[PDB]
């Protein structure tokens, strides 16, 4: 049962996640996003982090870059 | 083979475990290890194939791992093995571990940089190559995303359990590796990468040096476990989906079980257990 989809500029950043089981992007670079058993996600610029929604990693990504661009994986 | 704590290591054995590591980036080996693990953790998931995180045998993974970059490092020069760091008992920003004669400190709070120590980016011996984040030097916000490091105390109640894992064998176990990978309870591993903050906190945490040591301690914690355990052994032991059991293969070998490592002492020992 997939999360919602989103679409906002954070910190002047485009964060979009969309069900795919999920993709998110970072300024339309996609961002490896992943779900624990819990409902809690991560993603591989906070791998060890959960946070409670692919929104939040999505954030939690922008903050961690800090303006950089994202690299595609 | 002893593996020893890093706060106890003297000048000349700093200088020598430094200079192996940074030969092994100039000579590109490094970056590769950093890779592997990141496609791991990309991979390894909850709910299908996992064998280096997440699971039962993120400890023998990552103890193999760690064998691997020892047997690399001691290609370089024989005389060096993997220190721990100890981050029960070292816990501050202060302590030897970050001394710009070892690993150097914390990054700078407008752009995490490290500036100090042999991996300083300004050093140019230390390019981050292997990234997702497109910046190419060493990041790190010492206590910055979380205030402090695990206790004495919660590593003792982590060590205290029993179970060495617990179906459904994934980040939602209960039992002992889960709690000590940090995924539920206290949180050790986990929280200590969150701690160490740049590319610690990220799919390409051993970009950080920082990186062998903790899982270094990690290993040295399952080592403990078992000593207060011995009735108490890897699992699970037999058929088990998506999950590594007892005497099954582990990639990215192919040619090692849980185990063919349960025993450390088969290939090291540590300063003292
Ligand atoms: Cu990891
Ligand atoms: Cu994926
Ligand atoms: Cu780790």
């Amino acid at each position: 049962a997939a999360p919602e989809s989103f679409d906002e500029v954070y910190k002047g950043r485009r964060i979009q996640g969309r069900p795919a089981g999920y993709e998110v992007f970072v300024d339309g670079v996609q961002l490896h996003v992943m779900r624990n058993a819990d409902g809690s996600w991560i993603s591989v610029v906070s791998h060890y982090d959960p946070v409670p929604t692919p929104r939040a990693a999505a954030r939690a990504a922008v903050d961690e870059l800090q303006g950089a661009p994202l690299l595609p994986f | 083979t002893v593996r020893k704590n890093q706060a106890t290591l003297t000048a000349d054995e700093k200088r020598r475990f430094v200079a192996a590591v940074l030969e092994l980036k100039r000579s590109g080996r490094y970056d590769e290890f950093v890779r592997t693990h990141n496609e791991f953790i990309m991979s390894d998931t909850d709910s299908g194939e996992r064998t280096g995180h997440r699971s039962p045998s993120f400890l023998p993974w990552f103890r193999r791992f760690l064998l691997d970059f020892e047997q690399a490092l001691q290609s370089v020069d024989s005389s060096v093995t993997l220190p721990y760091w100890d981050w029960s008992a070292d816990r501050t920003v202060r302590a030897s571990l970050w001394a710009p004669d070892f690993l150097g400190g914390t990054g700078r709070s407008t752009d995490g940089r490290v500036m100090d120590g042999p991996f300083a980016a300004s050093t140019g011996n230390w390019p981050i190559n292997v990234r997702v984040d497109s910046r190419t030097y060493l990041r790190r916000s010492l206590g910055g995303s979380v205030a402090e490091l695990p206790t004495r105390a919660e590593v003792e109640s982590v060590l205290a359990i029993s179970a060495y894992d617990l179906p459904p064998y994934n980040s939602a176990s209960e039992g002992f590796r889960n709690h000590l990978e940090g995924w539920r309870g206290v949180n050790l591993h986990n929280r200590v990468h969150v701690w160490v903050g740049g590319q610690m906190a990220t799919g390409v945490s051993p970009n950080d040096p920082v990186f062998w040591l903790h899982h270094a301690y990690v290993d040295k914690l399952w080592a403990e476990w078992q000593r207060r355990h011995p009735d108490s052994a890897y699992v699970p032991t037999g058929g088990t989906p998506d999950v590594v059991d007892l005497n099954e293969t582990m990639k990215p070998w192919n040619t090692v079980r849980p185990a063919d490592l349960l025993d450390h002492t088969a290939y090291y020992t540590f300063d003292a257990l």
